[PDB]
């Protein structure tokens, strides 16, 4: 029986526990004796497993926490809309998108920082934004600042509702454990109601507001002169003036004569040629199809009536001869362990974000987006980074499950058990394939460097010497370009210009052209494969050996996060799964930095540029230069950092400052990464003596950071430094040459 | 030497060479001084002289080196 | 003057840099309307630029061969040639405020060590006692030299040391 | 209310209030007295 | 109490076979063999990875190092309240009993034990490294 | 083999014994402390030098000390 | 005797920073080689030992050799 | 030796609380080598606030 189950008034709303730091932990509620306490207080603040053993209380805590997160995000969205309405040039940009730079941040005139308010056009001065909100707002049909202001107030109201919902569902009416364990009902409601009704209501908004307003905006009529959306809902005769299908109403829908809705539910493909974005009619049909699909999908699992599937029965039904008991026991694991769920959801959520990056660069969904090169670079890079971080998190929480929640006396000869039982074979094969990939992928680059340096270019791996053509990718590309003719008859064009074909340009700039693939693309793709495989190796090794290894047979009893097991047995530093997350973080940074460099150079070289033929931003140097390390060093890094290094005295000077600052923070991380806390503790001893001499020794004893906190501080400053460096480089480059 | 300082690459190479040689040799001086303290220092054969009185005020030494390092770095 | 430096009111590269910055600001200015907000902002920027160059030439700063103000850090040379307001008066101003902060922190520590929970006062600040010591710390150099002369500024050799001292 | 002022007496809250006061005082000084290099 | 003997014909726990098992150290140098008597049939965690069903009665497992046998001993002793003992086996067939070599577990005092490696002084009363220079080898001053 | 020493500041709390993952230490009769128990290291040939014993000891300073000496196949923790 | 100015000022104070910091690490390695409060019997392990384990908060890079190691970066 | 509750001072040079002040808990009257039990208000690097000392390692100061 699926029903609402709630306990009344569990936790009194009181300011008492605000005044007692570390109340949540029996160890930390004793008070601070040394400085380590503070760090512990913040590190274990949200580790609810270390607070209680009771799954119900933990579940309630995570529920209200999620509400807090949603309220924060709503505050953030409210801020973006309010700043877009009050401190922007959005209307001016609407009147001239091709020659006005999107700006929605202005600085105050103090200490000379006023110079950052640059000439972005439209009679405005501010910081040019690259988040892409302007294109999203134009695509949604927003025309005035008033509507943005109203959206800001609405989002603030929703933030207040989310914080009230958090307080309410923790302190007043907090759900019971068997409410949270209704996973079949949760999937039904989220697949129907969330994704399904979400895309249904959005398709409603599109068909009724987006399509007419953007059709008029593409027609050329002044935005203020375009009818307001409520007049588009109210008087259907205007909707019939743009698309005569609307004259017949919803009569073709119920009578199944859906073909008459082909005015606004299309299958054109390609891009809008005057606008450089996907057709909103294609997007409307897409969201209608997505809606119907998800609402069908949301009626799959049995709840309070006989019909519907059961998750444990589907899992226990798939058993073979090679795997033994198969998927038995997995339902119990995924309905009692939050960390397993978090690992799965983080992996797929990160992967999904990377897919979002690729599909949004390749098939520009917003108008005047493809030619806002800064926005495209920013969006791709951003969502790729977010993706990578969520994948590393997935590996982390997988390992946390493996140490804290794994219990083999309910999990005995299972898929998980066999994985743990042949982990040596898995890791050794992954090891070998990583070394193989490293040798041949990186070795081609080193080979080319040597041959080019020795004056023998005919012996290189290139398009003119020893060729290594991406035959398979070229074949898939050609097939997808020829797809509208035979295997997709109702498609007018291909799904993306990059497959092949003509060229769509807007305002003299290239929106998208066919992307060619040669030896350089072969080499970078195998570099990507190598780095990804190594990252998977580290993380997977971390999760498979989290409990035990031949080195530490009882590693599980030492916890998930611990520094080592002493200098014996040769040395056991970084044996914990946490340390494997730490190394996977560095390798994830490596991989995604090479990925975004690939994207940046390739787009600036073979795609972007002006139309007179097409003059590219870097003239097409990718195909001959991206085969040597010196080529990346000179033609990419050195050449394209001109803009960042000479940005002083202009509006881009902040990117130079953050270039230097990011380099500094990156180097600053090396002190934590390369050293150890014994030295620092002894140094602190001397300093403590000096403070004792002058009666200024604190009652809370100064302690050097822990080993694991030294590693954490190290990797955090390392990531912040490197990522912010590439951020400043990218933004200054693409804003100046864009 | 004659027609040195008109060969500029020679100037840069010789200066950089002997400066890095000097840096490694100074770090080795302090390293073998620590090795002296660990292996060869007898405190009973040095009861009250200058070398034991350096170990007696070592916290003031390390504290004032810490102060000049922090001052020069911050400013 | 000092070290072969010309005064900034006499330096030519100083006036050249002033004219160059005004030229950059008016090249940014000449692409707007007359009474618009970017025009008002850039005219306020030009006003502050002219006022800043007039104030630096007024104060008797020394410029180099590039037209930039140079500072003199020697007490007697700056007191002799009238450059005391750039290092000497700033260094005694800094020593006043830095010793203020240090003396207020030291008095807070000695005030909270005499209780049953010194660490609990270190985490959660006694705000009335902190404000009382913050207002009383204006006579910190007098109280500092008085604690120096009584021998109560220093702890004796009851400090923590290592076995070879 | 006693516990709310005890929470406001904690270290990061007071550090936030005090650095907001100090930074705002420096910002108002650099506004009304633009660009001081000497004196 | 007398020193027990190894029965090689003791039934092993129910286990499908891991990749973390023995290596050539078992054939060339040594391998260690653990034995306990169980009260009921119950799943335990193998220290080399995976789950295993123990049999009701005597059990027998062989590991590669001593720490694996201590980890299984600690698991079977703190979680299941059992009394195991693990041996040392050479490829000749030589059997060396240990843990508990006294018969009583070392976490409680028993008469008859002789104290080994006990310095009867403080740690601050060690000599300086100048006093032990130029011996036959490296010496820490705590060796004397 | 590593060097493990026991010093007379031992208070026979048995913490070091229950911390060793290799069964090297044991408690012997003694008369130097109220607990009438002292640690002893009769099996230092199997010691790897992990120093869990030193972590478990409450006394200040340590009453058990591990001096990492010459490595063997047992002290390196090798299963191969 | 090259003509000098405020860049030469800033770089000579950066040089003083580097020298005093490297001297801090090297002198602190020479003097805390006999032992510190975190490790009073450091003379009993020698000059170059890995660590003393994760106990007492963790003791990584506690030997005088490790102070040399950390000071070569500053050199 | 010293009495319960009295303040003493530690002269063991390889101790964390050398040249510092603690409080006597008890003195064992047997032939134990380190009978003086002294608690300290601050903990060492191992988180311990109690140590045993000899008679010539404590001074009631
Ligand atoms: C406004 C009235 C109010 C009051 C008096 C309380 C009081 C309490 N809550 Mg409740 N609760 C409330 C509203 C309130 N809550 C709201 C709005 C939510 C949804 C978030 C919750 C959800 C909730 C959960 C899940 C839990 C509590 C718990 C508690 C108890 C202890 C928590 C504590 O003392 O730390 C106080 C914490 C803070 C003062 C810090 C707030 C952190 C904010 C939310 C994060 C956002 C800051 C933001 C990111 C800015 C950062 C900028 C930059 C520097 C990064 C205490 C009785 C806990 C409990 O009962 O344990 C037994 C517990 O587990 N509350
Ligand atoms: C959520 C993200 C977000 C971000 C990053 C920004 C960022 C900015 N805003 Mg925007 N804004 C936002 C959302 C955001 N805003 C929202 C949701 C609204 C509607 C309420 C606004 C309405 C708004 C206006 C009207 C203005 C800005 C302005 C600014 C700029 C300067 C802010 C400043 O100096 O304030 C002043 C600084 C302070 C008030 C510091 C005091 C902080 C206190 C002391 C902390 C105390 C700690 C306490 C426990 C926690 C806070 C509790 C809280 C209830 C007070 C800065 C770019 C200004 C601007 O753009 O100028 C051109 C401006 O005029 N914002
Ligand atoms: C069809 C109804 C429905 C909808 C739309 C949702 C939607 C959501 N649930 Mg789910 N939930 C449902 C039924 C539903 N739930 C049922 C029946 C159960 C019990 C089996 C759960 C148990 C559950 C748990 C344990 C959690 C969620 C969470 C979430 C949020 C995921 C965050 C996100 O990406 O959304 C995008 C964000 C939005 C779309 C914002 C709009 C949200 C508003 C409130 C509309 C959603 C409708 C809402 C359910 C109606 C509430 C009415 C209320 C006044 C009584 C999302 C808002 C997670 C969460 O974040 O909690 C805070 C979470 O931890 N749900
Ligand atoms: C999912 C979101 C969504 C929403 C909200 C709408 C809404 C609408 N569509 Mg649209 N439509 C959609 C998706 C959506 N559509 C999609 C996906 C397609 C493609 C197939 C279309 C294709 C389409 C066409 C071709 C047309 C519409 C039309 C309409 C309008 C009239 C429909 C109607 O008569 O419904 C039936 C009436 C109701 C459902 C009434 C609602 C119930 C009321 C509010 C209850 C009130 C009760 C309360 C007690 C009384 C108030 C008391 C209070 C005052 C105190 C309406 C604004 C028509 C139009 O006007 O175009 C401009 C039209 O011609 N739609
Ligand atoms: C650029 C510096 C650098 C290099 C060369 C390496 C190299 C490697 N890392 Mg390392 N790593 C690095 C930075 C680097 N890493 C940093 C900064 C960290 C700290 C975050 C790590 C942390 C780390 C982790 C966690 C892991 C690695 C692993 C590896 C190995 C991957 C396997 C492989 O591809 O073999 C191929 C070898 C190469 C690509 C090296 C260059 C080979 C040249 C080009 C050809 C060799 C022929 C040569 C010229 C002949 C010389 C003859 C001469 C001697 C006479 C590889 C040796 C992984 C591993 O070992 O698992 C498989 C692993 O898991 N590293
Ligand atoms: C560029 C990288 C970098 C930087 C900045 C430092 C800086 C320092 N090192 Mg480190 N070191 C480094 C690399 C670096 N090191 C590397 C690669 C190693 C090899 C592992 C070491 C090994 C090492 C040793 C062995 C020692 C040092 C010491 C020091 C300190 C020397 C005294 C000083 O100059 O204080 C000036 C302070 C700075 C230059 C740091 C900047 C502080 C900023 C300006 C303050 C905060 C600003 C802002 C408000 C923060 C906002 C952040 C926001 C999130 C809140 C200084 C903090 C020594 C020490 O501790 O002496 C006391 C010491 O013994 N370092
Ligand atoms: C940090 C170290 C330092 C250094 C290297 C200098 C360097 C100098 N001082 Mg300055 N000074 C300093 C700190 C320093 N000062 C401090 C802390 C004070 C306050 C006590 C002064 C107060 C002061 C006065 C009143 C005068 C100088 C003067 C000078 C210049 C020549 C002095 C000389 O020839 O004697 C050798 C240098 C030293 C012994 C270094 C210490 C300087 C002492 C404190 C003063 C020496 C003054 C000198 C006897 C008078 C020379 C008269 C001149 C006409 C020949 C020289 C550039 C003189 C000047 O203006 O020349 C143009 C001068 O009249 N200084
Ligand atoms: C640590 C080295 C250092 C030093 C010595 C200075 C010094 C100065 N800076 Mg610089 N600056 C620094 C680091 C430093 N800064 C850093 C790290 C940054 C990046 C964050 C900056 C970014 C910066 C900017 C953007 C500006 C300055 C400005 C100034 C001048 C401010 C004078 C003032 O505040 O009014 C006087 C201050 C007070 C009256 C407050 C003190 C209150 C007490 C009670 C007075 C007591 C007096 C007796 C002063 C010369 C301003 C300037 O125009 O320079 C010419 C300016 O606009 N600084
Ligand atoms: C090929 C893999 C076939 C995998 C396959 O067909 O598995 C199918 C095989 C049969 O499973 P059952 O029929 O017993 O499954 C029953 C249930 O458990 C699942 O429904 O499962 C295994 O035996 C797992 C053994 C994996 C053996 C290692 C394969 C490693 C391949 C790594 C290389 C991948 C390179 C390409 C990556 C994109
Ligand atoms: C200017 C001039 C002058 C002067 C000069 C002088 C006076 C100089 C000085 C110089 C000096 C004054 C130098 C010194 C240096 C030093 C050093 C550089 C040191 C180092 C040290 C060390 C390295 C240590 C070591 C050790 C240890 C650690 C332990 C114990 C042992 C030993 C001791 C070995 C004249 C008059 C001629 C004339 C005019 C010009
Ligand atoms: S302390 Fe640092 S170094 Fe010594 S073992 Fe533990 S981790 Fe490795
Ligand atoms: S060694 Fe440390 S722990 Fe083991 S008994 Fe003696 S005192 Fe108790
Ligand atoms: S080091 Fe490892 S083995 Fe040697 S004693 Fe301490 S714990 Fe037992």
């Amino acid at each position: 029986k699926v029903k609402i189950a709630v306990d009344r008034n569990p936790v009194e709303t009181s300011f008492e526990k605000w005044a007692k730091p570390g109340h949540f932990s029996r160890t930390l509620s004793k008070g601070p004796n040394t400085t380590t306490w503070i760090w512990n207080l913040h590190a274990d603040a949200h580790d609810f497993d270390s607070h209680t053993s009771d799954l119900e209380e933990i579940s309630r805590k995570v529920f209200s926490a999620h509400f807090g997160q949603l309220g924060i995000i709503f505050i953030w969205l409210s801020g973006m809309y309010f700043h877009g309405a009050r401190f922007s040039n959005y209307e001016a940009w609407l009147s001239d998108p091709t020659h006005i730079k999107p700006s929605a941040q202005v600085v105050w005139p103090i200490v000379g920082q006023e110079i950052l308010n640059g000439d972005v056009g439209g009679g405005f001065q501010g910081i040019q934004i690259t988040s892409g909100f302007f294109q999203l707002w134009r695509a949604s049909g927003i025309t005035s600042e008033l509507q943005l202001y109203t959206t800001a107030i609405g989002g603030l109201v929703m933030a207040a509702a989310m914080f009230f919902a958090g307080w309410f569902h923790y302190h007043k009416a907090a759900p019971k454990l068997e409410w949270f364990q209704n996973v079949e009902s949760m999937l039904n409601h989220h697949l129907g109601g969330l994704l399904g009704l979400g895309s249904l209501a959005w398709a409603g908004h599109q068909i009724h507001v987006s399509l007419p307003v953007n059709k008029l905006l593409d027609a050329g009529v002044d935005p203020k002169e375009i009818p307001l959306p409520h007049d588009l809902l109210l008087n259907r005769a205007i909707m019939a003036d743009l698309y005569p299908s609307f004259a017949k109403g919803i009569a073709p829908f119920f009578t199944l004569n859906w073909s008459e809705y082909s005015d606004f539910l299309t299958f054109k493909g390609g891009l809008n040629p005057v606008t450089g974005g996907l057709w909103l009619s294609d997007t409307a049909h897409h969201h209608v199809a997505i809606a119907v699909l998800f609402l069908v999908a949301g009626h799959m699992y049995r709840t309070n009536w006989g019909i519907g599937h059961s998750m444990k029965e589907i899992l226990e039904a798939h058993r073979g001869p090679f795997t033994g008991e198969g998927h038995v026991g997995l339902y119990e694991i995924l309905t009692t362990s939050w960390h397993a769920q978090l690992a799965i959801n983080l992996a797929l959520f990160g992967s999904l974000s990377i897919i979002v990056a690729h599909h949004m660069y390749a098939m520009p969904p917003y108008p005047y987006l493809a030619t806002d090169y800064g926005t495209q670079l920013s969006l791709f890079t951003h969502h790729t980074w977010i993706g990578g971080f969520c994948i590393v998190g997935a590996g982390a929480h997988a390992a946390i499950f493996m140490v804290r929640d794994y219990d083999p006396t309910n999990n005995y000869n299972n898929l998980l058990d066999r994985v743990i039982r042949h982990r040596d074979a898995i890791i050794s094969h992954l090891n070998w394939v990583c070394i193989f990939l490293g040798f041949h992928s990186f070795g081609l680059y080193i080979h080319n460097d040597t041959m080019s340096a020795l004056g023998r270019p005919q012996d290189m791996f290139s398009d003119t010497a020893i060729q290594l053509q991406p035959v398979f990718a070229q074949w898939i590309q050609n097939t997808h370009f020829l797809a509208p003719q035979l295997t997709a008859p109702n498609a007018l064009a291909a799904t993306s210009l990059t497959w092949g074909g003509d060229l769509v340009a807007v305002g003299g700039k290239v929106a998208m052209m066919p992307i060619s693939l040669g030896t350089s693309d072969f080499m970078v793709h195998h570099i990507h494969a190598f780095t990804i495989h190594v990252t998977v190796l580290i993380l997977l090794k971390g999760v498979l050996f989290a409990r035990s290894s031949r080195l530490i047979p009882d590693k599980a009893n030492l916890g998930f996060r611990f520094p080592c097991d002493g200098p014996g047995r040769g040395g056991t530093c970084q044996v914990s799964a946490w340390d494997h997350v730490f190394l996977g973080l560095f390798w994830m940074y490596n991989s995604l930095s090479i990925v975004i460099f690939h994207f940046s150079w390739k787009m600036q070289s073979d795609v972007w540029g002006t139309v007179t033929g097409v003059s590219h931003i870097t003239g097409g140097n990718f195909a001959q230069s991206a085969n040597t390390i010196n080529g990346w060093l000179r033609d990419f890094l050195w050449a394209q950092s001109s803009q960042v290094i000479q940005s002083y005295g202009s509006a881009l000077s902040a990117y130079g400052l953050i270039f230097l600052g990011a380099h500094f923070v990156w180097a600053f991380s090396l002190m934590f990464l390369f050293s150890g806390r014994g030295y620092w503790q002894e140094l602190i001893e001397s300093i403590v003596w000096a403070h004792n001499k002058l009666k200024v020794a604190p009652a809370i004893q100064p302690r050097a950071l822990s080993i694991t906190q030294g590693r954490a501080v190290g990797v955090a400053h390392y990531l912040l430094g490197g990522i912010a460096t590439t951020w400043s480089f990218f933004l200054a480059r693409i804003i100046s040459v864009g | 030497y004659a027609f040195q300082a008109i060969d500029f690459t020679t100037q840069a190479a010789l200066y950089t060479h002997h400066q890095y040689i000097a840096g490694f040799i100074m770090c080795g001086a302090f390293a073998h001084g620590a090795i002296f303290f660990i292996r060869d220092y007898d405190p009973e054969q040095n009861k009250g002289n200058v070398l034991a009185r350096m170990l007696d005020h070592k916290e003031a030494l390390i504290s004032h080196l810490s102060w000049v390092s922090l001052f020069l770095g911050f400013h | 003057d000092i070290a072969g430096l010309t005064p900034c009111s006499e330096s030519k590269a100083y006036a050249k840099l002033e004219k160059k910055e005004l030229k950059t600001l008016e090249k940014r200015l000449k692409q707007y309307e007359a009474d618009s907000a970017p025009a008002v902002a850039l005219k306020a920027t030009m006003e502050r630029t002219k006022a800043r160059f007039a104030n630096y030439a007024k104060a008797g700063l020394l410029c180099g061969n590039d037209g930039l103000p140079h500072l003199i850090a020697d007490p007697g040379l700056a007191l002799k040639y009238g450059h005391a307001g750039e290092v000497f008066i700033p260094t005694f101003g800094f020593l006043y405020v830095a010793g203020y902060i240090g003396y207020v922190g030291r008095q807070y520590l000695i005030a909270v060590k005499g209780e049953a929970k010194p660490t609990d006062k270190e985490i959660i600040i006694d705000v009335p006692l902190a404000t009382k010591l913050a207002w009383q710390g204006a006579g910190w150099p007098l109280a500092a030299v008085q604690e120096l002369q009584r021998g109560t500024l220093l702890e004796k050799e009851e400090n923590i040391t290592v076995s070879p001292r | 209310m006693k516990d709310f002022t005890t929470y406001l007496s904690t270290a990061p809250v007071i550090a936030t209030i005090w650095f907001t006061f100090t930074a705002g005082l420096l910002i108002e000084i650099n506004r009304y007295f633009p660009d001081p290099l000497v004196f | 109490w007398t020193v027990p003997t190894l029965n090689p014909d003791t039934p092993s726990p129910i286990f499908g076979g891991s990749t973390g098992g023995l290596l050539r150290k078992a054939q060339t140098e040594e391998f260690y063999v653990i034995t306990w008597e169980a009260k009921k049939e119950q799943i335990f965690e193998m220290p080399t990875g995976g789950a295993a069903i123990m049999r009701q009665g005597p059990n027998l497992l062989k590991f590669g190092k001593k720490e694996q046998c201590l980890a299984l001993t600690t698991q079977l002793r703190n979680k299941f309240k059992l009394t195991p003992c693990f041996y040392r086996v050479f490829p000749d067939g030589k059997v060396q009993y240990l843990h508990p070599a006294d018969g009583v577990y070392p976490e409680k005092v028993n008469a008859g034990r002789v104290g080994a490696n006990q310095n009867m002084r403080r740690i601050g009363q060690n000599v300086n490294p100048i006093k032990v220079k130029f011996s036959g080898r490296m010496m820490s001053p705590a060796e004397i | 083999a590593h060097i493990v020493k026991i010093y007379d500041t031992c208070i026979g709390c048995t913490q070091c014994v229950r911390a060793c993952p290799l069964d090297v230490l044991e408690m012997v009769p003694w008369d130097g402390c109220k607990a009438s128990q002292m640690a002893s290291a009769p099996r230092t040939e199997d010691c790897v030098g992990c120093k869990r014993c030193e972590t478990a000891c409450p006394t200040d300073f340590l009453s058990v000390r591990v001096y990492l000496g010459s490595e063997s196949t047992r002290s390196m923790g090798l299963s191969y | 005797f090259l003509t000098i100015g405020p860049g030469d000022f800033l770089v000579h104070h950066a040089i003083a920073l580097g020298l005093h910091t490297t001297t801090l690490i090297l002198v602190k390695g020479a003097l805390d080689a006999r032992g510190s409060k975190l490790m009073p019997d450091k003379k009993d392990f020698g000059y170059s030992f890995p660590c003393d384990g994760p106990g007492r908060g963790g003791t990584c890079d506690i030997s005088a050799y490790d102070a040399f190691y950390l000071a070569v970066f500053w050199m | 030796g010293p009495k319960r509750g009295s303040l003493v001072k530690i002269l063991r040079p390889e101790s964390y609380w050398f040249n510092q002040v603690g409080k006597v808990v008890s003195v064992d009257q047997s032939g134990v080598r380190y009978p003086v039990v002294v608690r300290f208000e601050n903990q060492n690097y191992a988180g311990v606030t109690t140590n045993n000392y000899a008679l010539d390692e404590v001074v009631a100061a």
